[PDB]
RNA sequence: UAAUCGAUAAACCCCGAUAGACCUUACCAACCCUUGCCAAUUCAGCCUAUAUACCGCCAUCUUCAGCAAACCCUAAAAAGGAACAAUAGUAAGCACAAUCAUAGCACAUAAAAACGUUAGGUCAAGGUGUAGCUUAUGGGUUGGAAAGAAAUGGGCUACA
């Protein structure tokens, strides 16, 4: 049986997102890719360049917002500036968030050396879109 | 202490001008859009999921900023900048009596660093 | 939950408000055909699933529909038929049967006093009539429906059409009548053109196993095909592939009545000459008159080959010849 | 800290193949030629030999950038085969689905 | 209401050095999605048509990538498991025109180009003869 | 032989490996270093044992359709729940189906195939609970890892 990026269906009671609840064959049918750029084209290159930036940007995202991200990251490069969408409960004091986006938005540029962009959107709870 | 603050949506005027919400790119805030739109797979009883805390509509680039009416406003502001083509060289039978060289120039834009 | 879709409404009806504003169109003429073209614009998702794709309509499209409030604030239901699970379908169950009675009654009547003024109504075969399927029945009856009871309302529909119609009755059995149009599977002839002087002219296109071919007939010149700038027979030493260029011609009796062109590229020996064949059996239909199109659609001429060769599967050799599979 | 020993072998046989690449391909020159004759070609060849043993390019492994997985590894991710399908999967890569034809 | 007074002010010079002429500029748009390259198209023309510059479009074929591994982790080898990597292809043909015109869209193209996108640019420089060919002897 | 290991009934046998002259290499013999990759840590590091603790990933039944939350009934109930001219069965949901991809349909292919069985394979993709190493089961250099008495699986070349 197929196992990769698939969430077992527990009695009925488990609260699944849309990302989650849709397998790996529904990419590009159902579900959009997490990440968008230019190394994963024909005749272009650098790939593995944003691959290792991307997975970095993950753990470094999930490790800075702990407990409150709700979904994956979106990880948007264009043109030399990218920019990371995430999903975040409402868990944090607003003076809270901002010293953090202030702190990543600095710190990420001058590592990558290249411009961040950081776009939050603050929910009640985490949607969920199957069964609860 | 939390606070619950109403979206642009209910602010947002009739005849208000897009672009001056969405000039730029924009990673498609619901709270700045005040158009009700559902992305994603329906549900047996459900419905496609709303613009609030939808990944889906987040994952794809929004051209909101590119509507007609600002592409419009933005190539007026730009034709100071271009320069009229002579009427000259319409046909190619006399671009090649004047100008027989070509140059092939390869340009190219790629994200990233 | 009818509260939630009347806000909705409102919802809705200011978003094409200020959809309409911001695309820079006229709000009064602003419809569903431009309301799908500035959200395929605004918002360009590329999936293959259609309904993944974001849509903004009416919520009474939207949200599926509803149920109706089966009781009044006292409680008592409002259809006598409430109790009966399915009130919709045994309502229009009943009906069917108290229309079958009168239909009974009435005609009895007209048997006893020796008039008989209806006609026989139920083949509609010319029309291409059809019944309802279970989900074109689930789609009106807004409660669920089983098969069992669907062929009993179809066995049902059946014993009223037997029987002599009356003028309400007709109509009645007609909003259950599917008139299905797909039987003139005719194809489109091309009309014979005249290009520089030149009379009796057609061009023909066909494909085949990735072969694409491309004739041009004149039906004023003498009988040869030149294949690609050089002739037929220096083009195909094969004699089937000949047979094949024949196959079209000799149907039609057109063999030097006729003088083609033919440009086909891609493909091996035999499938380049199939797409040739193909394509003049295509052309040849303006020279012909209708009568023999039908005698060549229905011999094989004008219908393409899906046979394609199939692609490779993992773990198998030739996306059939399976690995030697050892017992033990 | 690296992934493995392993790979901070291969970054050391890295680094050492990048600092020699110029004498590597200087000496080369020398050995890859017949115009010359081959009494300095065989000097050249004692020249070559002195060198380092980790300078040469022919050591150098290519391995996983995630978990140093010597073999399984396309060269246009740097990445495993498993670690290639958990990130494509999980749909963190763009433009990699499953192939449906 | 309150709308700013006096909001332009841009600095532009005519320089008496002669403009550069292109004969073709082609734009060779790769992407992952069909929706976003229509868009985009669509974008480009209306662009294209405000300058007046007569742009013409059409579209490469595709160009599908597909490669296989295993589908377990030890050994499995019968079972595989097939990723496949699209890439549609827009091309916009523009002719006559001068090296500002060019810079100007190529600047409004690019500075609004989506982020799944890439864009390859080929411009046909038109120049007559260099100094040491139109009549020389040697 | 001083010289890996795992797989090894259907579901192993051109299988891990879409790949071994040093490296790969975790194997062995000779030799060297022991807070020894990191900012620091009476710390690092172990391809040491346990796949009969795991997760992550797959095989099998399997193109079988069933699984299952909330309910209801049985002269009690371990459990079962069906008669279409219908005798206690409704059922969210997961499966199937539908849809999607092989750029027009249909077909076909591909893909998918739930709950579980085989204590099935993987501590050696990677992290790991428990039990064990710390001048060594850790970390570096050089050289070798043959050979076929014999049996067998799968492919290529043919026997015209
Ligand atoms: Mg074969
Ligand atoms: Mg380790
Ligand atoms: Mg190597
Ligand atoms: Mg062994
Ligand atoms: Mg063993
Ligand atoms: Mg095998
Ligand atoms: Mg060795
Ligand atoms: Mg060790
Ligand atoms: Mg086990
Ligand atoms: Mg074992
Ligand atoms: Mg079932
Ligand atoms: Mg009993
Ligand atoms: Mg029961
Ligand atoms: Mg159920
Ligand atoms: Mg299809
Ligand atoms: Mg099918
Ligand atoms: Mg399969
Ligand atoms: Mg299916
Ligand atoms: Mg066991
Ligand atoms: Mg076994
Ligand atoms: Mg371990
Ligand atoms: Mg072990
Ligand atoms: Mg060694
Ligand atoms: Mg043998
Ligand atoms: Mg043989
Ligand atoms: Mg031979």
């Amino acid at each position: 049986k197929n196992r990769a990026a698939r969430v077992r269906v527990s009695k009925g009671d488990k609260p699944v997102t849309y990302e989650e609840a849709h397998a790996p064959h529904y990419i590009a049918h159902r579900k959009g890719w997490l990440s968008l750029h230019t190394g994963n084209l024909d005749g272009e290159d650098h790939a593995a360049e944003r691959t290792v930036e991307d997975v970095f940007l993950r753990k470094f995202m999930l490790g800075t917002f702990p407990g409150c991200l709700a979904d994956q990251l979106v990880l948007k490069r264009r043109a030399n500036q990218l920019e990371i969408c995430a999903l975040v409960l409402r868990q944090l004091p607003p003076h809270k968030f901002y010293f953090l986006v202030g702190y990543s938005e600095t710190l990420l540029s001058h590592f990558y050396k290249c411009p961040v962009h950081l776009h939050l959107q603050t929910v009640p709870s985490k949607v969920v879109y199957k069964y609860i | 202490r939390r606070k619950a603050l109403p979206p642009r949506t209910e602010k947002m005027a009739v005849d208000q001008d897009w672009p001056s919400v969405y000039p730029v790119a924009a990673p498609f805030k619901p709270s700045a859009v005040p158009l009700p739109v559902r992305m994603g797979y329906p549900v047996k009883r459900g419905v496609p999921m709303a613009k609030e805390g939808n990944l889906e509509l987040l994952k794809i680039p929004n051209f909101l900023h590119l509507t007609p009416v600002a592409i419009k406003r933005h190539c007026e502001a730009l034709k100071d900048f271009c320069t009229e083509w002579p009427a000259a060289l319409d046909s190619d039978e006399k671009c090649e009596k004047h100008f027989p060289i070509e140059i092939d120039t390869a340009d190219y834009v790629s994200a990233g660093p | 939950t009818v509260d939630f879709i009347k806000k909705q409404i409102e919802e809705f009806n200011i978003g094409k408000r200020h959809l309409a504003n911001m695309m820079g169109e006229d709000p009064e003429t602003f419809t569903q055909e431009d309301i799908d073209r500035a959200i395929a614009y605004l918002f360009p998702s590329g999936l293959f699933e259609k309904r993944a794709r974001p849509i903004m309509k009416h919520p009474e499209e939207i949200f599926p529909k509803q149920r109706a409030i089966q009781w009044g604030e006292d409680g008592r239901p409002f259809h006598f038929l409430f109790y009966t699970g399915k009130q919709s379908y045994y309502s229009l169950m009943h009906d069917t049967y108290g229309k079958l009675l009168d239909v009974e009654k009435h005609h009895n009547q007209l048997r006893a006093k020796d008039l008989l003024a209806e006609k026989t109504k139920i083949l509609k075969d010319p029309i291409g009539s059809r019944w309802l399927i279970k989900e074109e029945l689930e789609e009106m009856l807004v409660e669920k429906l089983s098969d069992q009871d669907y062929a009993q309302f179809i066995r049902l529909l059946e014993r009223l059409s037997a029987l002599p119609c009356g003028a309400t009755e007709e109509d009645f059995v007609n909003r259950f009548r599917r008139s299905i149009p797909i039987q003139s599977k005719k194809q489109l002839i091309e009309p014979l053109q005249y290009d520089e002087q030149g009379m009796a002219f057609s061009r023909g296109e066909g494909k085949r196993k990735t072969a694409k071919a491309e004739v041009v007939v004149y039906g004023q010149g003498s009988g040869r095909i030149d294949v690609n700038g050089v002739d037929y027979l220096l083009y195909f030493p094969v004699t089937q592939d000949r047979e094949q260029l024949m196959f079209p011609l000799h149907f039609l009796d057109r063999l030097g009545k006729h003088d083609m062109t033919c440009a086909v590229s891609g493909g091996g020996r035999s499938a380049q000459a199939g797409a040739v064949r193909l394509a003049m059996a295509r052309a040849l239909c303006s020279f012909v008159t209708e009568d023999e199109v039908e005698w060549m659609r229905q011999a094989g001429l004008l219908t393409a080959d899906p046979r394609v060769r199939e692609r490779k599967k993992p773990g198998q050799e030739g996306a059939r010849r399976k690995f030697t599979w050892k017992k033990r | 800290y690296y992934v493995d020993w392993k790979m901070l072998r291969d970054v050391k046989r890295r680094k050492m193949a990048y600092e020699y690449a110029d004498e590597r391909l200087r000496i080369n020159s020398l050995r890859k030629n017949t115009i010359l004759p081959k009494d300095l070609q065989e000097v050249a060849d004692e020249e070559i030999a002195s060198l380092p043993r980790d300078s040469c390019p022919v050591r150098i492994r290519n391995r996983c950038v995630m978990t140093s997985r010597p073999r399984g590894v396309k060269r246009r991710w740097r990445l495993s085969r498993i670690v290639f399908r958990h990130l494509a999967d999980h749909g963190q890569l763009s433009g990699v689905q499953r192939a449906m034809w | 209401v309150d709308v700013p007074k006096d909001m332009t002010k841009p600095e532009i010079t005519i320089s008496d050095e002669p403009d550069t002429l292109y004969k073709r500029l082609s734009v060779l748009v790769k992407g992952h999605d069909k929706a976003v390259l229509d868009s985009y198209e669509y974008f480009a023309v209306l662009a294209a048509k405000e300058l007046g510059i007569s742009i013409k479009v059409h579209e490469p074929p595709r160009k599908i990538e597909r490669f296989t591994l295993l589908k377990s982790v030890h050994i499995f080898k019968k079972h595989r498991v097939q990723y496949e990597m699209r890439t549609l292809y827009r091309c916009l043909e523009l002719e006559h025109l001068t090296g500002s015109t060019a810079d100007v869209y190529l600047e409004y193209i690019q500075r609004n180009l989506p982020e799944g996108v890439a864009m390859e640019v080929t411009k046909t420089k038109l120049e007559q003869l260099p100094e040491h060919i139109r009549k020389p002897i040697w």
